[PDB]
């Protein structure tokens, strides 16, 4: 019914930047909004649009946001880490790896990511968080976690590629709940919820195959039931279009999807 | 009613972004679709989403679509100048300035914008799009300010790079990406020859403005004096449709002074 | 740190190309901005043009226009400068220098500078007619100009020898 | 055009002094952009107000400058030996170029009676022949690089 | 051109921690991952981890687990290797070398190499009790020996010249 | 661990030699990155292939290195005298570390009789004059090192 | 350039089937996408395309049977689903008769042609 969560933005423009003030010749950033407007703690556990690709190693290019400079590239690369103690953007405040010598309004966005340091030489473990600032406190916390519902349903994540290396070689795909795309029309039109979830159809917009049914929560997130071991949903082909086809009780059992 | 002209991606996800294939030791770009597909020539001037910020230097980063390093940093840094005959969207191949050390599939972005070469010094004029090496053309209809002392509204957004004058680096645009996304699911018929959008303030419902949407997809109004005009408008405000129109409806002009 | 390090002085006949270097190491090339700056010898600094690391970006003063034309090779992390016309007025400091950051927009990391001299002649007119002439006694006074520099020193030692001589009984 | 600088200028060590720049609306009053370069007559110069009102590091506060209207102004207060130099504003120009001043030779007079130098540290005086050394160097290469071409020609001439 | 060059050779008493510089110029210094490669004597190249020089990012073999300690200077450019507790086994051909290329993954730029070295004695704790007297004369007895070994591998070098010389 | 490789593997001028590199799957079979490498005894060791068959610019096209199932092969064709140095293996293990092989030697055993000295080419000569100094060079790296063994605590002796 | 249009196959699977035709030369098979005589036939009776596809039959003139069955559309080109990737239509025999039967559209998909 349309009331984001967290630090989700309205708008992909927002979605994986953050602007902040930096004194010359100082690591610490402090936090502002998109937008310019100073940040408020218990407004969000972070500004709108902060990234929360936890349990990896940021690598950020910021840039001055109001471009006084003539001549030079104006893209500084710095890095964060978020498992860091300072990393505390409940208060308004982290700290870059590097100094910065010219001091200014500094926006920037994540330019590619990699394995954790000083965590034990993990993996760049995207389904996890960054531990954010002290918000048990305030009364703006994180979002609450969207655990798995029964009946052999698992959560189906949208998956998209950040560049950075990992320990596996394999791609580096951050998963996310829903596409943008829908969270700016939920939140646009804010239509009711009239059950307990929402029975979604992946069709193809041609051929009007219907490729397989999904539970869509009202927790925003959606659920489906593989059909084996195999991957599931993941065979699906991605010129799909979701369609609300009823709104079903939680019990609603799905019928299996992929081979 | 939701058609998209020239190179428009749907989402802001594929906007100045490009896709292609480089061998490995060369310069040049051979651009794919943004999800690793055949770029057909005839549809479309350029591969969805390709950048139109003209008659200025491109400085792109890049990486591999798929990550196969597991060490070094994937970003490569490297420029492109439109203005070069070489530079051809058109016909899906791109000259990079730079060589390319290692061949495979490159997606990136426009990292920051300079004021272009062999130019005879011109500044970065973002009002002007790339020649994309057209050779009939298929590119979107060039849009004019129509009469009745009506001037075209366009919205800044900034990116980073040195300008000749220090000013911000603000890129003119003509309809906000999130209503084109609304537009393209909803594709609502046209009914009138304008439709008239009020400019509402969302917490006084206070019609701060009045402006025209064309059905060409651009926004125009009138401004009050040429020392004013939508720039004095709130960033906070909301369009408000309000009704069809015909071509004469004179709006009432936005600005003071 | 950074250091910027030119080629080397030459000196070149008027009216021939002359081409100069800037060698660049402990810093990212493309990111700042390479400046040259002339200084003509007691006569005060002038900038001809600046140069896009990054791809092209070539922009000149004004009077230099079809003059100077510069370029850089990202592999060897260098930028040259080359000049066309060469005449009595180009014989300077010629400076490659950078600015102090991305958003400094001050040249204060400069090289050693060239000292590229171009032969004003006002000898091959006296000198060329009769040919040889009596230049085969002229040719070799290489030689006697070395005690010329010996005596210019000595007018140099004249003037670094007072701050010691204060020092000595201070 | 050209910026313009003061031809010399004059002060005792020990009490402030001031250099002027002016130049025109668009080179030093269109931008915000003015450079103050400091070289002494042997190296490279170096940076002391890069920006107006602004200083670098590793420069001492005694450097200030301002602009006002359509003059930036170098300001410098307790002024001693080792600022001997020619001194140089730069700003940017409507043309998308740097311009330069012609420079003011900053004269400031000492020991006179050759006791002002050796009252300062015992290192300003072996600063001295630190400070001579660079400029006391450059006449050399400068008969150098033109005997680098007063015989060339004439060989030159006798092949002709 | 980009090259890799080390602070040099060392000599350091076991038990201690010995410090390894690498300077890197002439590339993006945060844009190479920084290897570190150990060749003992006789033996085969060792991989004691990796650094990444955009924020501190280590990656050491188990074997080396918890006795290196390596860090870098954005600044300088510089990485730095930092081994404590050093033993027999440890003096090696200390190298840095990173990456050809971005997407290589394959040390193809080394650097010149470093040469700690370690003796751990057998007793000499022993010897400074009677042995300090003579202990000095004797190094210096000792010296014009191993002059002659250079001289000694000198004469097999000029003992190799001869087929060189009939192969010419 | 380490890569288990052969001793020393050895074969004529002409016919080509073949070099195999052995680990578990999580060595070599799991990943596609293994790297051949070959170290002068002087020099600094450098890259013959990566990527296990891809090759960097600046070595000649005969190397080319394989992975079969579990094991790593380098091909070597037309032997001569200037391959001869010992060959490294090296693969990304599953503990996100880079493991190294344990080091295989090649010599070729041509110019024993004295006579195939003179069958090199006078490039090949050349090298080869150039070729011993260095690697012997790397021998009084080692003879300066054995007595700055043995040296280091007297001079401690002698303080102490 | 007025240049005919190239042929998508649409949906899933639903190749373009071809024509082979052996030149002599280096060693050839050059491809087809309907036959000349086809052409003539369309040409001499001009009647009207109803709905999106037309069903064909691949029927033996021997048995009355029909070994295949293919989609033909109105862009000029015939379609059809193999099996696998491997056997398809080229496993039908080359002495079938094609026919009419009806015009379908994209709801219709074609049941999988070929002997696997």
């Amino acid at each position: 019914d349309g009331q984001p969560l967290g630090t989700t933005p309205v708008s992909v423009s927002q979605l994986c930047k953050f602007r902040g003030r930096i004194t010359s010749g100082q690591r610490v950033l402090n936090l502002t909004e998109l937008d310019g407007s100073p940040f408020m703690a218990f407004a969000a556990p972070a500004p709108a649009g902060f990234p929360d690709l936890g349990s990896c190693d940021w690598h950020i290019e910021m840039s001055k946001i109001p471009n006084s400079s003539t001549q030079n590239n104006p893209i500084v690369t710095n890095s964060v880490k978020p498992n860091s103690q300072q990393f505390v953007p409940h208060l308004s405040s982290i700290t870059l790896d590097e100094n910065v010598s010219s001091g200014g309004d500094y926006i920037g966005t994540i330019q590619w990511t990699s394995p954790p340091s000083d965590s034990g030489g993990a993996n760049t473990n995207f389904w996890k968080i960054p531990d954010y600032g002290s918000s048990l406190a305030e009364a703006s916390q994180l979002a609450p976690a969207v655990y798995p519902p029964g009946f052999n349903e698992v959560i189906v994540y949208f998956m998209a590629s950040i560049p950075g290396p990992n320990q596996s070689g394999s791609p580096n795909l951050v998963p996310c709940l829903l596409p943008q795309e829908y969270i700016t029309h939920f939140i646009s039109e804010q239509a009711p919820i009239q059950g307990e979830a929402a029975l979604l159809h992946y069709v193809d917009p041609d051929t009007n195959r219907n490729l397989g049914e999904f539970k869509l929560y009202p927790g925003g997130y959606l659920t489906c039931v593989p059909n084996s071991s195999s991957t599931g949903p993941q065979q699906l082909p991605l010129d799909g279009v979701f369609v609300f086809a009823s709104w079903v009780s939680r019990f609603y059992q799905l019928k299996p999807v992929g081979t | 009613d939701g058609q998209p002209l020239g190179t428009t991606p749907v989402s802001v996800s594929q906007l100045c972004k490009f896709r292609g294939r480089i061998t490995s030791g060369q310069r040049v770009l051979n651009l794919t679709e943004l999800d690793g597909s055949p770029f057909m020539a005839f549809a479309a001037p350029a591969p969805a989403g390709f950048p139109d910020l003209g008659s200025c230097d491109w400085h792109i980063e890049m990486s591999k679509i798929p990550n196969s390093s597991t060490q070094n940093n994937p970003i490569v840094t490297n420029s492109v100048k439109p203005n070069s005959q070489q530079f051809v969207p058109h016909l899906s191949s791109i000259t990079l300035d730079e060589n390319v050390s290692s061949g495979g599939d490159y997606i990136g972005t426009i990292q920051w914008t300079s004021p272009p070469s062999d130019s005879g010094g011109a500044n970065t004029n973002f009002w002007k799009i790339p020649d994309y090496g057209s050779s009939a053309s298929q590119l979107a209809p060039a849009v004019y300010p129509p009469g009745f002392n009506e001037v075209i509204v366009y919205f800044m957004a900034s990116i980073p790079g040195p300008n000749q004058s220090g000013s911000p680096n603000l890129v003119p645009c003509l309809l906000p990406q999130e209503y084109i996304t609304h537009f393209i699911s909803e594709q609502a018929p046209i009914q009138g020859e304008a439709a008239l959008l009020h400019y509402v303030d969302p917490d006084t419902n206070r019609n701060l403005g009045e402006f025209k949407l064309y059905p060409g997809g651009y926004l125009t109004c009138v401004p009050n004096s040429s020392s004013t005009g939508p720039q004095q408008l709130p960033l906070d405000g909301v369009f408000v449709f309000a009704s069809w129109v015909s071509r004469f409806y004179q709006l009432k002009p936005v600005g003071t002074a | 740190e950074v250091q910027l390090v030119e080629s080397g002085a030459e000196v070149k006949k008027p009216g021939a190309s002359v081409k100069v270097s800037c060698k660049a190491s402990g810093y990212t090339f493309t990111s700042l901005y390479m400046h040259w700056v002339r200084q003509a010898p007691g006569q005060g600094l002038e900038w001809m043009g600046m140069i896009n690391p990054s791809g092209g970006g070539t922009w000149n003063a004004q009077k230099f226009q079809g003059r100077v034309t510069m370029t850089r090779d990202t592999s060897t992390s260098t930028v040259y400068m080359e000049l066309r016309s060469l005449r009595s007025d180009d014989t300077a400091m010629y400076y490659c220098a950078r600015d102090s950051d991305q958003y400094s927009q001050g040249l204060g990391y400069w090289g050693q500078g060239t000292l590229v001299t171009v032969c004003s002649g006002s000898d091959y007119e006296f000198l060329k007619s009769w040919t040889v002439e009596d230049l085969q006694k002229r040719l070799l006074a290489l030689d006697p100009m070395m005690e010329q520099e010996i005596e210019e020193i000595r007018q140099k030692y004249q003037s670094k020898r007072q701050p010691i001589l204060d020092a000595i009984e201070a | 055009s050209a910026l313009t600088q003061p031809a010399s200028v004059s002060g005792s060590p020990g009490q402030s002094i001031t250099i002027s720049c002016t130049g025109t609306s668009s080179d030093v009053g269109g931008y915000n952009y003015v450079s103050w370069y400091q070289q002494h007559p042997g190296k490279a110069p170096k940076l002391m107000i890069y920006d107006v009102s602004k200083r670098p590091s590793g420069v001492s506060n005694r450097f200030s400058g301002s602009k006002s209207g359509n003059t930036a102004s170098l300001t410098i207060s307790g002024l001693q030996a080792k600022d001997e130099a020619d001194y140089y504003c730069s700003s940017y120009t409507s043309s998308s170029t740097w311009v330069f001043g012609g420079g003011t030779k900053l004269t400031v007079l000492g020991g006179s009676d050759y006791e002002f130098l050796k009252s300062w540290t015992v290192e300003d005086l072996q600063k001295r022949l630190l400070a001579l050394d660079p400029m006391m160097e450059q006449e050399i290469e400068e008969i150098r690089q033109k005997y680098q071409c007063k015989r060339q020609p004439i060989l030159d001439a006798i092949e002709a």
